[PDB]
């Protein structure tokens, strides 16, 4: 559902636990590299909580495998992203999404 | 009915975002959001409403503007500029 390739290694021991807020910096792109969003651009980290279903499944499973400090490439199948619906005017239907996500800290 | 502006908004913005992001229903989002902004228009009559207003008064007003921009342009991007601010207020409120 979600592939996870490492760009930069993390400390390999600090994995997010449920109810924790992952502070991150991401850049989401469509299969072909087309950027549709990025926190780095806004220069404001992104925070959210795991297991609360706040974010799509690809991220829920994907980020859960990342340790603090790690930066990875997440390739999410439409099943774990926006399905046949996609997101009107932003994400098309059956879109595979690619996110460049860096797990900065846990609070 | 007695409810603090803080709770009225935390709860409202959550319902609004669910209908739009979760159900793709831009319609139910405005139905929920609308009355909230209208009340603000009426002005604060208590110390807590006033301070809540001094804190997030502007942000909310701008977000409501970005929604109006959307109503006129049909650009899903103007609608998201609003949600960037609603998120912001929502975060601080929790
Ligand atoms: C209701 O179902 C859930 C909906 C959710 C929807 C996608 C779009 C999420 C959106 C979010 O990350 C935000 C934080 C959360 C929600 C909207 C909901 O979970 C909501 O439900 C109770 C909730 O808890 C929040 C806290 C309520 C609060 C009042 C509203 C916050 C709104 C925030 C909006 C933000 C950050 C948007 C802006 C970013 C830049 C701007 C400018 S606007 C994000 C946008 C929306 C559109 C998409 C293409 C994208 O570009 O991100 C994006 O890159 C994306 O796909 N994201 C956001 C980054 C993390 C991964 C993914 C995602 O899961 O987003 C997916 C999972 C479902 O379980």
């Amino acid at each position: 559902g979600v592939q996870v390739e490492t760009i930069s290694p993390g400390d390999g021991r600090t994995f997010p636990k449920r109810g924790q807020t992952c502070v991150v910096h991401y850049t989401g792109m469509l299969e072909d590299g087309k950027k549709f969003d990025s926190s780095r651009d806004r220069n404001k980290p992104f925070k959210f909580m795991l297991g609360k279903q706040e974010v799509i499944r690809g991220w829920e499973e994907g980020v859960a495998q990342m340790s603090v400090g790690q930066r990875a490439k997440l390739t999410i199948s439409p099943d774990y992203a926006y399905g046949a619906t996609g997101h009107p005017g932003i994400i098309p239907p059956h879109a595979t999404l690619v996110f460049d996500v860096e797990l900065l800290k846990l609070e | 009915v007695a409810i603090l502006w803080h709770e009225m908004w935390h709860e409202g913005l959550e319902e609004a975002s669910r209908l739009y992001f979760g159900e793709r229903n831009v319609k139910g989002m405005f139905e929920v959001l609308e009355p909230l902004h209208a009340m603000m228009e009426r002005g604060p009559q208590t110390l807590k409403e006033t301070s809540f207003n001094q804190a997030y008064g502007r942000d909310l007003m701008e977000a409501q503007e970005w929604c109006r921009k959307y109503m006129k342009s049909g650009n899903v991007k103007d609608l998201t500029q609003a949600w960037d601010l609603y998120y912001h207020v929502f975060r601080r409120i929790s």
